[PDB]
């Protein structure tokens, strides 16, 4: 008659690593490292994110001619770029403060896009048409921004122009516009008809004179001149006024904007699907309750911890030992 | 093994044994068979759970966390940013990898500490009524039946003893 | 007759944590965390820390009106601001590099302020009255900054002016200024009479020239005007030139700076009281030797490395089992 | 525990036994009482008070850290700042946080290893001249007297001097 | 000790083997001598130099890293960057200091559990036919010869047993 | 008859340290933290490193007059500065993004110099000699940079220039320039003749304006101007267009250059000699496969993790026990 102390065995080929010997066979364990996603780009709290297809932020925000698709844009969980968004600024030009601009639609979550100056309306002793350009062309034709308004001479007359709007929205309202830099002498006046003329910008926080300089540069999208496109936060209850003699691109629409934390913007081909998820990232959506991953750093939403580790399996068993 | 216990001076594990990780085989004149003790593998089961839960307790989840664009002339902070990321990015997946290799082997020997308690709670409360064999196993003198047996694996043995 | 051995227990009722098991009640136990504070401001290695009050870092260093009791000021250990710190610059306007400013100061210890240029003396061909404004009122009248002196034209005449300092101490020396922008070009020439002004600034390392932005802005505080703020650190031995035609906000009172360790800038609406130690926070002073605290990220002088810790209790005795 | 000594087949502790963390209480025709092993119990002070002295170190105190201003323009800059400060918080309150845990495992196994030693050292040198009750005593077959439990408890127990051992161990 | 073997009921070590970590001493008739246990010594040798390899492992090395220049503008850029700088050296001079200290208190104790593991091994080997005397020797009830000692230092004893006891 | 169990000795005093125990006599042990170096500047992959000397990056590119050592250098593994680096700017003024430079020639391996526009054949109507100063004299003659050409007025007259040069390198091209500022508006005419000179500069993403700032600054190396130092990375294809009526200083020689990962600047007072590493630091070279080093945090190839610790020593062996 005899009685055996003994241990548990198993069939179990799951191995983990110690300091002193790897590769050591378990009866239990736990695998704490996620690396299996969703390969798709999903919504976030019932809300899609927002595609820009061959734009970029700058292209949506001043309304390049092949983003008419975003016109309509007005709410997003995140913000989604491709490998192919490089319509953005047609008119060759400096965007100042670009990456400024895209930091702080990192946290917005929507907004009420509206007409600012109506063009039609606004500018009676300007002229509101012929502001169009070869490089920001559509269906063949010559076009420009959606929401810009490139304004010239009214029959060899370009008056002084004053023109200011009160923010009385609750909100930020993000106002964009442009300042063109002609390539020569005799542009400038057939343009707006005044050899030295101005712009000036001016809020309760913002204040600058824009004076055109006139040089000749290598022509980028057949333009040798340049257009430089400026952006302010207007907060509430704050007035913004326009004046200018010449070379204002005049803003057209602006945005009422709605702060909101967690969102941002990512680079991603994957295609968008009518899927939710509490955890996106560029190469799809995560659904995982494990404490690590190592899909990819960038992430938005609730997400385990990245990390380089291929293998994060932690033993709860004891050494697995069959001896058949 | 740390305590010379499984895969020491107890060979080989039972694949026969399937209700708990800890137990008893016993052989009697009524018959064979496996029983595992609860009070032993109930206790590793809350302590493995609990290290579980305590090392994703630490492991706070990532939340949203994108990149940040640069001009042209913003280079050196650009790189102070690429620093910063994988920097951290280098001591998470040294914290998380390291603290798995060490635990896995504290586990190990947590386990391999738990069959040589066991073993040696017993060996104490036979003594002179068992002789120890080899493989952790204890030929009784006195001959004992399976109502004995649930004694042992129970802890309220009793001795009544002769020889031998 | 017999022997037993055993181990100590006592009426303990510390518990502590381990990875298997938790509340484990141990006989001796000590403490890691700080989570005592002061509930005060105190001083450090004697020297008290400077209080703001109403005032900001802007309003001290410019002389707002409102601040007139940190005339005074000459050494510090470190400085405070509170809830309330909100008079700083009272013409609305930009102050240039402002936080780099500040984090200047969180290395001064202390300064002589001493008049740069005399108000009386400095400028025969200019006029140094007259230089006030409602935006900067103080005791129901118009006033100004008290470290500034706002030059206009003598009587249909601002005449180029031109006026040196030597820095002849045997430290840095805080020069300050400012740029006045009008909102017209009419008001432009009813302060300074050139319509075209520049103001010129230059030392042996500092060379930077200002124009007017003029352009129609809101009111801020009842003026469309602006006032841009300006500061350099000029070297022992090396000298600044100021040259304008016009727009000049110049230097009136300067700081001799004593560079210094060991200080920084913090908020707090905690009262400062007479008292000392080696370890200041927001919240409060801390005196401990422990190794952590979770008081406050925010540390001035000695402290325990913060953290988010609740508890940080090491074991040092056993398991306790007093089993009576 | 670790070592089944602490809570395993020393089931209970002794509030009685004040002067240390291990050590006898020896029963006679004397008397009864308790005595601490000095030899042990100082080991065990010196290593974890080394333990605790080791973790201090390590961890150097923060000297003067204020926050820095960022402008409306350095959002960017403002939030690489912010990452870097919370960041650096997340890892030193896992590595406090998670330093104790550890050490707190080790160092109450560390006691338990102790308790366990001291049993051992206590029973090799009685051998045949007292039997193992259970709860970490010995039952004297030879009679050991204050003088002689003294020898015990010091290291210098005497076998041979005890084959009376011999005599009542049947 | 954790294990009370090293240092512990075997007070001390032997300056005289050198064959390997652990091993025997027999004394026999036919003489006396030192052997080391390969089987014992080689496992040890194998964790240890794997726990090196695993340590050097998790410790990638530095590449190019040189300093940046900022001007007098931009104080809170340089100071942003040097506490960058220093702390990830905390980090890291406290990640590899305090990595060694522990390993190196598991070292002492796995060589320590391995001497306490080899004797017990014996231990169950020979039962009566040797008494535990201390400092971990067995003294021999049937007198074995140096044939028989190789049988013992190789896990193969045999009980031929006749107790002279 | 006996045999007993037992443990190795020797006459090892390698010490470790334990969190229990410090300072414990081991039989073996191994050293993880390397702390010896060369205490010289050796090569990387074969190629030797660019010592600059007396000079810095800004007189090595711009070709100061104490440099011509510096003319031949193509090719280096990183690059050195020492203690006494201040030939640099020698006419005073700004070297605008300087440190943005210093950042870009981090991960520049070689470079083929090039005369971009050559004195004698690209200024037919300007003065290209007699542009040299008294600031940047060399052989006790008044001089001037070598990659730079001080253009000057050619008899009363100074007409609008206009230069392009198209990118055909097959690589990115730095081209520096400058833009003068002399003191007085006579100083001015006599040096480039129009009162009113511009200096424009442009390519497909760069465009800037700039005009003379005249004012009188303390004079600096005998200097009461200032000259402007500027650079831009001209990219493959790309043109770049200067144009002026004054107050250039011409680009000369520019560098097509070539990238590559793994260089860098380094402040080191060590010498330079005939020897190859794979490891190098300011102090000197490391031949180390250890994991730590304790020598330098400034890094240039493949080396150990810097660390603060005086010793690292892990232990193999045992407690050593001799008991002799
Ligand atoms: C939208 O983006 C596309 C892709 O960049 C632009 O197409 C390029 O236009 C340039 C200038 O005419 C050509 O030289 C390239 O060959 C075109 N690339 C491709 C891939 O077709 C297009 O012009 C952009 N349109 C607008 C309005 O921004
Ligand atoms: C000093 O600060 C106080 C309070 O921050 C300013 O008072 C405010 O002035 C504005 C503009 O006139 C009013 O709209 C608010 O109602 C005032 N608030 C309070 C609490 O009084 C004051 O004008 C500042 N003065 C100076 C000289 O800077
Ligand atoms: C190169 O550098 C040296 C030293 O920095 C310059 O020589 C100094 O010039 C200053 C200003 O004229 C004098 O006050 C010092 O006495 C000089 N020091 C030495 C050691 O010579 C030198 O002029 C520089 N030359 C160029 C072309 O940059």
């Amino acid at each position: 008659d005899t009685i055996c102390i003994g241990y548990h065995a198993n069939n179990s080929t799951d191995t983990v690593d110690t300091v002193l010997e790897k590769n050591v066979t378990v009866t239990h364990s736990v695998n704490l490292l996620e690396d299996s996603h969703n390969g798709k780009l999903c919504k976030l709290k019932g809300i899609a994110p927002l595609q820009l297809g061959k734009c970029n932020i700058a292209g949506w925000l001043l309304g390049n001619p092949e983003c008419d698709l975003l016109l309509t844009a007005s709410s997003w969980s995140y913000i989604v770029e491709t490998s192919n968004s490089e319509n953005g600024t047609c008119y060759p030009g400096d965007f100042i403060d670009y990456e400024e601009l895209r930091e702080q639609l990192s946290s917005v979550s929507s907004f009420e896009k509206f007409e600012i100056f109506p063009k039609t309306s606004s500018w009676p002793n300007h002229e509101t048409t012929k502001g169009v350009t070869a490089a920001c062309s559509y269906a063949g034709a010559s076009s420009f921004y959606r929401n810009l308004l490139w304004l010239t001479k009214k029959g060899s007359s370009y008056p002084k122009l004053s023109k200011s709007y009160v923010n009385n929205k609750g909100k930020e309202v993000l106002v964009l516009w442009g300042v063109h830099h002609p390539p020569t002498g005799t542009d400038q006046q057939s343009l707006y008809q005044n050899a030295d003329a101005y712009v000036s910008v001016g809020s309760s926080k913002y204040n600058r004179r824009f004076t055109p300089e006139i040089a000749a540069r290598p022509k980028v999208r057949g333009q040798a001149g340049r257009m430089n496109y400026y952006w302010t936060l207007l907060e509430p209850g704050d007035t913004i006024t326009f004046e200018a003699t010449g070379n204002l691109i005049a803003p057209w629409y602006a945005f009422a904007l709605n702060r909101g934390s967690g969102s941002g913007i990512i680079t991603s081909d994957a295609p968008v699907h009518d899927c939710n998820t509490k955890c996106q990232t560029p190469h799809g959506a995560i659904n995982s309750s494990l404490p690590f991953q190592n899909i990819h750093p960038v992430t938005i939403g609730e997400c385990p911890k990245y990390v380089r580790s291929t293998k994060l399996r932690m033993a709860t068993g004891l050494r697995n030992i069959p001896a058949r | 093994g740390l305590f010379g216990a499984i895969a020491g001076f107890i060979e080989g594990g039972w694949t026969g044994m399937i209700d708990g990780w800890y137990g008893y085989h016993h052989q009697n004149e009524q018959g064979s068979g496996y029983a595992a003790d609860q009070k032993s593998t109930q206790n590793a089961i809350d302590g493995i759970t609990n290290k579980v839960n305590s090392v994703i307790e630490k492991m706070n989840t990532q939340f949203t966390a994108v990149g940040k664009e640069f001009n042209n002339l913003e280079r050196r902070i650009e790189n102070l940013n690429k620093k910063v990321d994988d920097g951290f990015l280098d001591i998470w997946t040294y914290n998380a990898e390291l603290l798995v290799l060490l635990e896995n082997e504290r586990t190990l020997d947590f386990h391999d500490s738990n069959v040589r308690n066991l073993y040696e709670k017993v060996k104490s409360q036979l003594k002179n009524n068992a002789k120890e064999i080899g493989n952790g196993c204890f030929e009784f003198y006195h001959k004992c039946d399976d109502a004995c047996m649930e004694s042992v694996r129970n802890g309220t043995y009793d001795y009544p003893k002769y020889s031998e």
